[PDB]
């Protein structure tokens, strides 16, 4: 009689927040931006093909300079590419070949990797010895690493398969804050442009907006019918988009605390593996399992251009910091850089 | 039994999440549209820059 009334109160509170969201939803993004001019067909050409990996690519991250990118493959190697000239700056041999994520530090000095080894290894690119060596191996995650992002050169937030995200201090190696509340495995996270918040999508079809300093979830967003594979913050930091297994991308909003638009098409049945926003946030690029990579209209939900030429399931997607180009990596061990031409 | 503690912590989390100031969707959509329009000229994917300026030419 004690826990039953507690769960009844929880259900009542959930209904209360649901009706609050319904009341605050006077209109939708569909009718507000129906008069905006459509972007039309978007043609993207494979300017560069960063061949060199000998196994399926699972994650990549652009550098802050919009020229270098790290790509991680189940070959057991993290290769740093000079995307302008398709040159291999570094080839870091990972301790465990089961790597599911990688990151590039905002300063460019460090890169991170993680996966089934439960450890988010951090490598120091700029060393006096001239080679790249692992600096701190962050251990403490029970589940497999899914996505790691760098706050600064000393702070990194990681999402694991143990339903928990963690904020790490690289200098000490201990979790500064631990984020709890997810029911399913957390698959991706995206740092806000203002760096003071971050969202994380999990397998329980829910994306939770956390706070780095507060240490506990602030907002929870639902609506998906399957696992969430990817998440990205709209450039202004006031919204984010989710990629799920039910072949739909949803654009939630932090301030409105509810979804704004869904990006679904009857032709597409396969789930989304990676999502990323353009520099202005107008184009949302999503990577599907049908070997293709759509370019959705954020304000129109209109299929505008397809990055069809990848031969296999695209698993990672990244837009440059200046928005100059889009790099998509797939399971055919190929990274392709795409950008439009007049 | 740890079920009671889990229920209590979930109730507290919902209690915190409920007390959040939510703006109308009109203002949020207007802000998103304003941000998209302001940075449209600086987006090299929305408006493709000339091939002489593409680093990947």
């Amino acid at each position: 009689s004690e826990l039953d009334q507690l769960r009844q109160e929880a259900e009542q509170l959930k209904n209360q927040i649901r009706d609050a969201r319904k009341a605050c939803a006077d209109a939708t993004l569909s009718q507000i931006t129906n008069n905006i001019d459509p972007v039309g067909r978007i043609q993207m050409r494979t300017r560069r093909t960063l061949r060199g990996h000998l196994a399926k690519i699972y994650a990549m991250h652009w550098g802050t300079d919009s020229r270098l990118l790290v790509s991680a493959s189940q070959d057991g190697k993290l290769i740093i590419w000079d995307s302008y000239t398709t040159n291999k700056v570094h080839a870091i041999p990972l301790r465990s070949s089961w790597v599911m994520t990688c990151a590039y530090a905002p300063s460019g000095n460090y890169v991170a990797c993680g996966g089934l080894d439960n450890i988010c290894s951090i490598y120091n690119l700029k060393t006096r010895e001239g080679n790249v060596r692992v600096s701190r191996e962050l251990a403490g995650h029970t589940g497999y690493l899914s996505c790691c992002r760098f706050l600064d050169d000393n702070q990194i937030v990681t999402s694991s398969g143990d339903t928990t995200c963690a904020l790490w201090d690289i200098e000490t190696g201990q979790q500064t804050t631990t984020f709890t509340g997810h029911t399913g495995d957390v698959m991706s996270l995206s740092l806000a442009p203002d760096t003071r918040l971050f969202v994380s999508g999990a397998c329980d079809a829910s994306a939770k907006l956390w706070d780095v300093r507060e240490g506990m979830c602030r907002q929870t967003f639902t609506g998906h019918e399957s696992d969430i594979n990817a998440i990205c913050f709209f450039p202004n930091g006031n919204a984010f988009a989710t990629g799920s297994d039910d072949a739909t991308c949803r654009l939630f909003d932090l301030r409105a605390d509810q979804e704004l638009m869904t990006y679904s098409h009857d032709n597409i049945i396969c789930g989304i593996t990676s999502v990323s926003f353009s520099k202005s946030g107008r184009l949302l690029l999503a990577g599907y399992d049908d070997f293709n990579c759509n370019v959705w209209d954020a304000l129109k939900a209109d299929r505008a251009g397809v990055l069809a030429g990848h031969d296999n399931r695209v698993s990672c997607l990244g837009v440059t910091d200046d928005g100059m180009a889009v790099a998509t990596g797939s399971w055919d061990s190929f990274l392709k850089i795409w950008n439009g031409s007049s | 039994t740890a079920s009671i503690a889990q229920a209590r912590k979930l109730v507290e989390q919902l209690k915190m999440e409920a007390n959040i100031d939510r703006i109308k969707v009109s203002k949020a959509a207007a802000d998103l549209m304003a941000y998209c329009e302001a940075h449209a000229k600086e987006d090299p994917l929305l408006t493709p820059v000339p091939a002489s300026e593409n680093p990947f030419r």
